[PDB]
């Protein structure tokens, strides 16, 4: 029994890599998102990643597998404070409408300041229109 | 989608 809401995460999720849409994750895709992220894998690096996971042995990501790398890649504390360090780019550490618009660019998506501040609305518990590190610690353990 | 995007960043994360 899996929910549409889980599913729908989970397609979204996919999407972020497969940015062709064609049903398959490359290291050429791994990459592109790790590197707009900041971080550098090399090739090598990335398609050890993918062996990890590549049940048919073909060299790519599909579906099921990516739900497998889910479920084994996904310290509760420290892990959302390093999250949190990325969104709170400036370190003051407030999340801004601004700040907040750089990361999701970063994650492929192009947002206008109407959803954004509808983003924020998820978090905001003061109405101040940013996000500060209690109220992401919320976000995250909320239903 | 922002608790769905933190998920996200931290995903990469700990493939690095
Ligand atoms: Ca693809
Ligand atoms: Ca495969
Ligand atoms: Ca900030
Ligand atoms: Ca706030």
């Amino acid at each position: 029994q899996l929910t549409e809401e889980q599913i729908a995460e989970f397609k979204e999720a996919f999407s972020l890599f497969d940015k062709d849409g064609d049903g398959t994750i490359t290291t050429k895709e791994l990459g592109t998102v790790m590197r707009s992220l900041g971080q550098n894998p090399t090739e090598a690096e990335l398609q050890d990643m993918i062996n990890e996971v590549d049940a048919d042995g073909n060299g790519t990501i599909d579906f099921p597998e990516f739900l497998t790398m889910m479920a084994r890649k996904m310290d509760s504390e420290e892990e959302i404070r390093e999250a949190f360090r990325v969104f709170d780019k400036d370190g003051n550490g407030y999340i801004s409408a601004a700040e907040l618009r750089h990361v999701m660019t970063n994650l492929g998506e192009k947002l206008t300041d109407e959803e954004v501040d509808e983003m924020i609305r998820e978090a905001d518990i003061d109405g101040d229109g940013q996000v500060n590190y209690e109220e992401f610690v919320q976000m995250m353990t909320a239903k | 989608k922002y608790k769905q995007s933190v998920r996200l960043i931290s995903l990469c994360q700990r493939l690095s």
